[PDB]
């Protein structure tokens, strides 16, 4: 998506009137609000345990109930949201953008830039995630979202690019793309104008489900102490250290995880309402 | 086309040789010190440590460790492992059976991710299409150990019809419950894939003239439909058989396994050098090999692309 | 229908792949440690409960607890037919005690003279051998100490000096491929593959010329080596194992329901402490023995064995295990270890009215080993009862964990404990609190409490050894050099086939005596 | 009782007006039946409504389609699917989107051919569909995908899958609009044999009105949704009473050098047989020419002799495999380099033949008009708005459709969508590729008057590729006839509709209707 210009003002007016846009967006704001404000929503203090509560049933004094170490999980699944939220997106927006311009560039031109591109991206690839953040986080003298977001990034962006070069791929031979460079445009203009409006639903697809798998990882990275200080707050990390207690019969894992199942859904909902306005019927 | 394939295959070396002295680097830069854990937790005594220090040539320069390394890959010979094995030996235990279960595993989800996405992009909008999608997000939200412990329980503890676990007997039949929950993951993807795929193509012209011909549903969908809406999808099978192999971990401790991914961790969380660097390398040769592969795939999908 | 061979005879428990060849003098975990110690048979043995007698030797002989005579009996061979004899014991403690063959145990040779002539660094000081064992005829030979020691009979029954066959020293790294032993086990023969395959299992069976303490009563062993403990609960919930030799945390609540009756418990000689290095900033001097003080009195004990671990730990009461020979839960100074709050806040007030806190305490350990719910429990209590802000830490890899700590280069406190490795107390003690122990990780120097500690080992019997070891136990009390937490209790679950199972001073099943019809 | 009945179709496309207001015809089984009319008329959309095959916003509002003495309005998809290849059969009106690009023409043609096994009989019918068709080497076509052939080769192709299963009746969609006038003759009067002998029925759309009057039985002529007319071919074609009909019978056609071509040459390699056995295919062979400033030259030849070929390399879209095109003597087309590049394309201009395929499917028409005039920076914002709309007034075009997007367009406004495209600009040289083609006589009228108004004014220069032969004689200044890839005959426009001298040249010029 680089130029749909002409009538952004007929496709805003063409998605207004969208239930699912509409539905997707409500729901979009209210996990913004949530993620933003936490304290209109409880009183409690998420970092506070008292330890002789340790695993109680919901009740008018906590609304989910506690966990082993006794916190109130109410207040954890509402201040969890910033933390998953913030790492979720940035994560998406950074690979959807530095891995489709990457594979979009590889698919149109492929003389040296295709290969130098995609000899990159088969290293990346088969290069583990653990291993390189362990030894890259030995640097950095604080964890912060910020480094979170550029490790997933940064390990993250080649599926992205390979699906964009195959979908780049089968457009550069259209003959339309003809008739671009008959009028007298230049390869990249004819690339944002012409190929990249025509071949970006597949990375939305891939984009949409990436960031689910973004907020999940950040726990594998969390547990092992190379990143998101234990003092912060997260969905995934309530779900790794409360996925033991299952055994017993006590249900506390899905607390977090439904909350995390609907960001994914807005988000879903929001992109093919997106996509849908790009070959409307 | 012979010329592409041959430079290809000719630039596969020194992208190997370069990305050999990278892993190695990168493995070299953890942080601790293997011998202060060749012990467990109790300390050697300083002159018990000097001796294994340099019985492992721990004290050589870097890029002459590097240098010995590489030197001796021509005989085999990929290093001595401080259980007292050689690296070849741990590397064919381990590669077997992942390999078997990294291809029952893609066969699985590229059967299922297809027909349910053809289906879904046909008729998008409706209870079909809703229940699909929102299988693969509850998939997403719940972590994989829960679904192989619930999996495992079901239909090994309770109804007797799958092997609890499959150690020392790793059968084409017997990895097949593993291979359904490593392979659940990858549900999403191929799903959203094939369905948007699939929704762009379904109304082309010459989809209008293959009805007009008298043909029935099934084989005008199928023909013509899902022939031309198959690239993306085999894009990502490509990528992802990959990472089958070195990342199948949590379902591998489940079933009792003994694959490449518990070798891995194990090596790293031990600072064994020469195993890890091996398994590294051999990951980027199947990453390597199958986007070539897939390439030519593509050249084969479609007759107007053509390299050059 | 093909397949499916069942194991009526042998027994299946559980282990772990050894991390090194099965030589004595190279293995100091436990998965190791359990197969070495079916396959040899040494001067002395333990019951169950852990008392010593003689298996291989006649009479150990001393007058004064330092100079002993030892006596071999007749009979006893490899399983090659190369008999046991005095060289066979002395030539593998000379091999384990030397420099230059690097292994694992050559500390344990200490107390024996001449230790430092081969101890020391190579080619420096000649006699590959040390001077203290003496060999008389093929079946004695005398031993020679440094300071009397009331403690060392005691340890002729660990798995250091166990005898080697003389057909073992020619070619040493293919002895630990297929060792030959003496003891109730051996391998099992082979022809259908190797006994041991790597990563998947080991098969032993019984030895007919075994003759001794520990007869079995199997038709043979099989480990089974598995990860995930929570697996092997399922494979013993199926009936594919038949002993688990312990619970997974996450079924520490369910086992009373699931195996019913099929289970027991008993104490190990296992326990666990925090550290925090006597050189960190406000943790040094008087200002700092204040702080150790206040750190006890924030923690609840009872609270955290009972909601954490589900009975499976138990309040600590001393700095040694309550297996041992010789505990006494009711020392005078003890009080140091209950919970107080308020106590906790006035030792705290009056250790910043020497220099006030600044900044962060945490804790650090290594991550995935189970370390992380205690380690916030404990972290968490400190902070709610103190104003501090403690926290934890964990580490990405094991090797780097412990660097820092051998280096003397970690910046905070961390997770410690200890392993007895025979049973007895001052093995407890002195590794850990003399002055330049190599386990001394805190770097804590008392000479009087290292000469109380001299002067229990120099007592003329072993019931008056206990008491000068709880004399000494009041300097610590005092001190407070780490902060003990609790000891082990081990839970150990079985099949309806098997009928024998019981619990060992150490937490191990007594696989000898296991019966399998 | 006639074989086909339609009476009162209405046909809406998504809350809009109707496309189709109450159309009534009749085919009797035996005959031809002939529907011209205007270009947006609804006669596409007739069609698919008889067959179920409407696009996906349209559907029938208030009428009765009753094929056979079975009213099939209702679709009920097997009394549909028993229909669609038995009994009727259908020709699409663009040769070029209308077959899948990846199945290898006699596999669709194979295909086709059902209610029977045959093994492999079934691959030697198809051979002779695609003879009968009017293909000239069939065996090699059947192993060509459909982007290897020629515009008037695959529109042979779709007749011959349209005549595949033996139907009782034909709906063919303009099915001769790129073939010259022998290939023409040739599928048509098979068709004609076809009418007979069998009883096959023809419902013929076409805007050629001389084809019709020779062929066609009965004439309908259709206008904004209506049949205006109805009857005997000869008293309509030829004793019109309506005033459209009477004007459009009217208004219908009758009977210093700045490009220096030479020895241009073209060879493809194609793989027939296995795919390491190479064949060679000299497309355009040797030809060299010279077109004098602010005039017309026309080219005409046979179906498949290398004329899209030939002006894909004069405009630099393709590479020769030799020769030279020396534009403006400055110019050298095959290596213009960084900075003639952009100079070089304000002044020459393509209108490609089937141009629905090169319209970018996410554009509306207004900004598809409008890129030239913004990627060469003619006015700011709008004096482009103005130009637009100049322009799409001058070809003919309603207002309304600013906004609409090719897919839901005419076939017959796609065209002129392209042609404003290209005299947006205003270039020195037009080359034209068969694109008169799919506009009826009095809209072809019109833009062939705008073409010699804006020739005389400015002095613009033409390349005509066509295959229709009375407009040639009326706009051409020279000719230039092709075949093989071979030039024939370049001669002025008289002496080669007067005297020629060439042997095909000549049959070619005695084949018209
Ligand atoms: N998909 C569509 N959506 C909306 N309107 C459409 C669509 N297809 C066609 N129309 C409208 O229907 C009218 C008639 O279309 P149709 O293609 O039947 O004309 P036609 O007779 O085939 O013209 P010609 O063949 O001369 O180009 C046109 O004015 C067009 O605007
Ligand atoms: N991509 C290709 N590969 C191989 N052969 C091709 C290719 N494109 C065209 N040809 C061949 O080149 C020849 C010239 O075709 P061309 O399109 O120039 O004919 P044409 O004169 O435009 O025909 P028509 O007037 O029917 O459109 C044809 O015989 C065709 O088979
Ligand atoms: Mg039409
Ligand atoms: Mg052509």
């Amino acid at each position: 998506m680089a130029e749909h210009t002409g009538f952004w003002l007929d496709a805003w007016r063409g998605l207004r009137r969208r239930p699912k846009f509409v539905i997707a967006a409500a729901l979009i704001l209210l996990i913004l609000v949530v993620a933003a404000f936490p304290s209109l929503f409880t009183a409690a203090d998420p970092t506070y345990a008292d330890p002789s509560q340790s695993m109680l049933a919901p009740s008018a004094a906590h609304w989910f109930g506690t966990d082993l170490q006794g916190h109130d999980i109410y207040s954890r699944t509402v201040y969890g949201a910033r933390a998953s939220v913030t790492v979720g997106l940035g994560a998406t927006l950074a690979v959807f953008v530095v891995g489709g311009a990457l594979g979009a560039l590889a698919g149109f031109y492929g003389s040296w830039i295709d290969a130098v591109v995609s000899r990159v991206t088969d290293v990346f690839l088969g290069l583990p995630l653990l291993l390189a953040a362990i030894v890259l986080m030995q640097v950095m003298h604080h964890r912060t979202v910020w480094t979170v977001i550029a490790i997933l990034a940064l390990f993250g962006w080649p599926q992205v690019a390979r699906i964009a070069r195959g979908a780049v791929l089968e457009v550069r031979a259209s003959d339309y793309v003809l008739a671009a460079k008959a009028l007298g445009l230049n390869r990249f203009q004819i690339l944002l104008r012409h190929a990249l409006p025509n071949a970006v639903g597949p990375v939305i697809a891939v984009a949409t489900v990436a960031l689910g798998i973004f907020i999940v990882t950040e726990a594998t990275l969390s547990y092992l102490g190379v990143g998101l200080p234990t003092s912060v707050v997260s969905w995934g990390g309530d779900i790794n250290v409360a996925q033991t207690r299952l055994r017993s019969g006590s249900p506390i894992l899905f607390y977090p995880a439904g909350a995390l199942a609907i960001t994914v859904l807005a988000f879903m909902m929001m992109g093919d309402a997106l996509r849908d306005a790009l070959d409307p019927a | 086309m012979g010329w592409y394939v041959a430079r290809r295959v000719a630039v596969m070396v020194p992208v190997f040789l370069g990305a050999t002295l990278l892993i190695y680097g990168m493995v070299f830069l953890l942080p601790g010190d293997p011998v202060a854990a060749l012990a467990g937790d109790r300390p050697l005594t300083p002159a018990v440590a000097a001796q294994l220090r340099s019985h492992y040539h721990l004290d050589d320069p870097f890029l002459v460790q590097y240098l010995r390394y590489l030197g001796g890959i021509l005989h085999g010979d990929l290093g001595r492992a401080y259980s007292g094995l050689p690296v070849s030996a741990v590397l064919a235990h381990a590669f077997p059976v992942t390999i078997r279960l990294a291809l029952i595993a893609l066969a699985v989800e590229a059967v299922l991710g297809i027909g349910f996405g053809v289906i879904a992009g046909l008729r998008q909008g409706g209870i079909f299409d809703s229940a699909v999608l929102v299988t693969g997000l509850v998939i997403i939200a719940i972590p994989i150990f829960v679904l192989g412990f619930l999996a495992q329980f079901l239909f090994g503890v309770q109804l007797e019809i799958a092997p609890v676990t499959v150690g020392e007997r790793a059968s084409v039949g017997r990895l097949l419950l593993p291979g359904i929950v490593l392979g659940a993951m990858s549900f999403a993807y191929v799903v959203r894939l094939t369905r948007s795929a699939v929704a762009a193509n379904a109304h082309a012209d010459y989809v209008r003239t293959a009805t007009a011909k008298g043909l029935s549903r099934p084989r005008v969908v199928t023909v013509h439909i899902l022939r031309n809406s198959l690239i993306p999808v085999v894009t990502f099978l490509g990528a992802d058989l990959g990472a089958l192999m070195g990342g199948a971990i949590v379902t591998e401790g489940i079933f009792n396994i003994h694959g490449v991914g518990g070798v891995l961790y194990q090596a790293v969380t031990r600072q064994e050098t020469p195993t890890v660097v091996s398994i590294v390398t051999v990951l980027v040769l199947i990453y390597l090999i199958t986007n070539l592969l897939v390439d030519l795939l593509y050249a084969a999908l479609d007759p107007r692309i053509r390299y050059g | 229908c093909g397949g499916g061979v069942l194991s009526p005879d042998v027994v299946l428990v559980n282990g772990g792949e050894p991390p090194n060849p099965l030589i004595p003098t190279g293995t100091n975990d436990s998965n190791g440690g359990r197969i070495i110690d079916r396959l040899f048979a040494g001067l002395m043995s333990y019951d169950a409960v852990g008392k010593p007698s003689l298996e291989v030797a006649q009479s150990i002989e001393s007058a004064d607890n330092v100079n002993y005579r030892i006596t071999v009996k007749p009979g006893w061979k490899f399983t090659d037919g190369s008999p046991v004899t005095a060289h066979s014991f002395v030539d593998a403690w000379n091999y384990g005690a030397l420099s230059t063959n690097a292994q694992l145990q050559q500390h344990f040779f200490s107390p024996i003279e001449g230790f430092d002539d081969v101890a020391g660094a190579p080619g420096d000081k000649s006699r590959t051998t040390m001077s203290g064992l003496r060999v008389v005829n093929d079946l004695e030979f005398t031993v020679r100490l440094k300071a009397p020691t009331i403690d060392f009979t005691l340890r002729l029954g660990h798995s250091s000096f166990y005898p080697l066959p003389d057909s073992a020293f020619r070619d040493m790294a293919a002895f630990g491929r297929n060792p030959i032993g003496n003891g109730p086990y051996k391998l099992a023969d082979g022809p259908a593959g190797p006994a041991w395959e790597h990563n998947v299992r080991i098969d032993l069976v019984p030895n007919p010329d075994y003759h001794g303490n520990r007869k079995p009563r199997n038709k043979g062993l099989r480990f089974e080596f598995y990860a995930n403990l929570d697996t092997a609960y399922a494979d013993l919930l199926s009936g594919n194992l038949d002993v688990l030799d312990t619970i997974p945390p996450s079924a520490l609540t369910v086992y009373q329901r699931d195996l019913g009756d099929h289970a027991t418990s008993g104490p190990a000689a296992i326990n666990q402490t925090l550290d925090t290095p006597l050189r960190l900033p406000h943790f040094g001097g008087e200002e700092g023995r204040l702080r150790r003080l206040a750190l006890s009195a924030a923690i609840n004990r009872p609270q955290i064995c009972q909601q954490i671990f589900a009975g499976t730990r138990s309040p600590a009461r001393d700095f040694t295990a309550r297996s041992l020979p010789g505990f006494d839960p009711n020392l005078p100074g003890n009080e140091v270890l209950d919970y107080d709050p308020q106590r906790a806040r006035r030792l705290w007030a009056q250790a910043d009215a020497i220099s006030p806190w600044s900044g962060r305490y945490a804790i650090a350990y290594n991550a995935d080993a189970g370390h992380r719910d205690w380690v916030d429990a404990v972290a968490n209590s400190i902070k709610n009862v103190l104003g501090i802000d403690a926290v934890a830490a964990p580490q990405p890899t094991f090797a780097g964990f412990r660097t820092q700590i051998t280096n003397r280069a970690i910046d905070s406190a961390f997770r410690a404990g200890w392993r007895g490795d025979y049973p007895s107390m001052i093995e407890f003690l002195a590794p850990l609190f003399t002055a330049g122990a190599g386990s001394n990780d805190v770097g804590y120097i008392n000479p009087e409490f290292d000469a109380a500690l001299a002067a229990a080992e120099a007592a003329p019997t072993l019931t008056e050894s206990h008491e000068l070891v709880n004399d000494a136990q009041r300097i610590l009390f005092h001190d407070m050099p780490v902060v003990p937490l609790w000891d082990y209790i081990s839970v150990v679950g079985w099949s309806s086939q098997v009928s024998n199972v019981t619990v060992t001073w150490n937490g191990l099943p007594d696989y000898e005596n296991i019966v399998k019809a | 009782a006639p074989l086909l009945s339609v009476e009162g179709l209405e046909v809406t496309f998504g809350t809009d007006a109707p496309a189709v207001c109450g159309v009534d015809l009749a085919v009797r089984s035996g005959q031809t039946v002939a529907v011209v009319g205007e270009s947006g008329s609804g006669k596409s959309t007739t069609a698919a409504a008889i067959l179920g095959l409407l696009p996906a916003g349209g559907r029938i509002t208030a009428g009765r389609v009753v094929f056979d003495g079975r009213d099939i309005t209702g679709a009920d998809a097997k009394r549909l699917r028993s229909i669609r290849g038995r009994e009727i059969g259908y020709v699409p009106q663009d040769p070029m989107t209308n077959l899948n690009p990846v199945w290898k023409v006699g596999f669709q043609v194979t295909e086709a051919l059902r209610a029977n096994t045959d093994g492999r009989a079934a691959r030697r019918r198809a051979v002779e569909l695609l003879a009968e068709a009017g293909l000239p080497d069939p065996a090699k076509q059947a192993g060509r995908y459909p982007h290897q052939l020629s515009g008037g080769m695959c529109q042979r192709a779709l007749i011959a899958i349209g005549l595949a299963g033996r139907p009782r009746l034909l709906i063919a969609d303009q099915p001769t609009s790129a073939l010259d006038v022998t290939v023409q003759r040739q599928v048509l009067d098979h068709l004609q044999g076809l009418t007979d002998e069998l009883g096959t029925a023809l419902l013929l759309i076409t805007h050629d009105l001389a084809l019709a009057a020779q062929r066609a039985e009965a004439v309908v002529v259709v206008r904004r949704g209506v049949v205006v007319e109805s009857g005997a071919a000869q008293s309509i074609l030829q004793s019109p009473q309506h005033e459209y009909t009477r004007r459009l019978v009217a208004a219908a056609p009758s009977l210093g050098d700045i490009l220096v071509v030479s020895e241009l040459t073209k060879i493809y390699r194609e793989s027939r047989g296995a795919p390491w056995r190479r064949v060679e295919s000299r497309a355009v062979d040797g030809v060299s020419f010279r077109l004098p400033r602010a005039s017309t030259l026309a080219i005409v030849g046979e179906s498949g002799s290398g004329k899209s070929t030939l002006a894909r390399m004069v405009l630099g879209l393709l590479q020769p495999t030799s020769g030279t095109v020396v534009f403006d003597g400055t110019y050298d087309v095959g290596a213009l380099a960084r900075d003639q590049v952009l100079a070089f394309r304000r002044r020459v201009q393509p209108v490609f033949q089937n141009p629905y395929s090169s319209l970018d499917p996410m554009y509306s028409v207004f900004r598809a008009i409008e890129e030239p005039l913004r990627v060469h920076h003619v006015g700011d914002r709008r004096q482009r708005q103005r130009a637009v709309r100049e322009l799409v007034d001058q070809v003919a075009l309603p207002s309304s459709i600013l906004g609409r997007r090719p897919r839901e367009l005419s076939g017959g406004q796609r065209q002129r969508v392209a042609i404003a495209r290209a005299l947006a600009l205003r270039p020195e040289v037009l080359v034209c590729d068969q694109a008169v083609s799919a506009l009826d006589v009095l809209v072809q009228a019109q833009i062939l008057d705008l073409l010699a108004d804006l020739q005389a004014d400015l002095g613009l220069t033409y390349l005509f590729i066509s295959h229709d032969l009375a407009v040639i004689r009326q706009i051409a200044d020279d000719v230039l006839v092709m075949r093989a890839g071979r030039v024939v005959e370049h001669a002025s426009t008289e002496e080669v509709f007067s005297r020629p001298r060439h042997e095909y040249t000549r049959q070619l010029l005695q084949a018209i209707p």
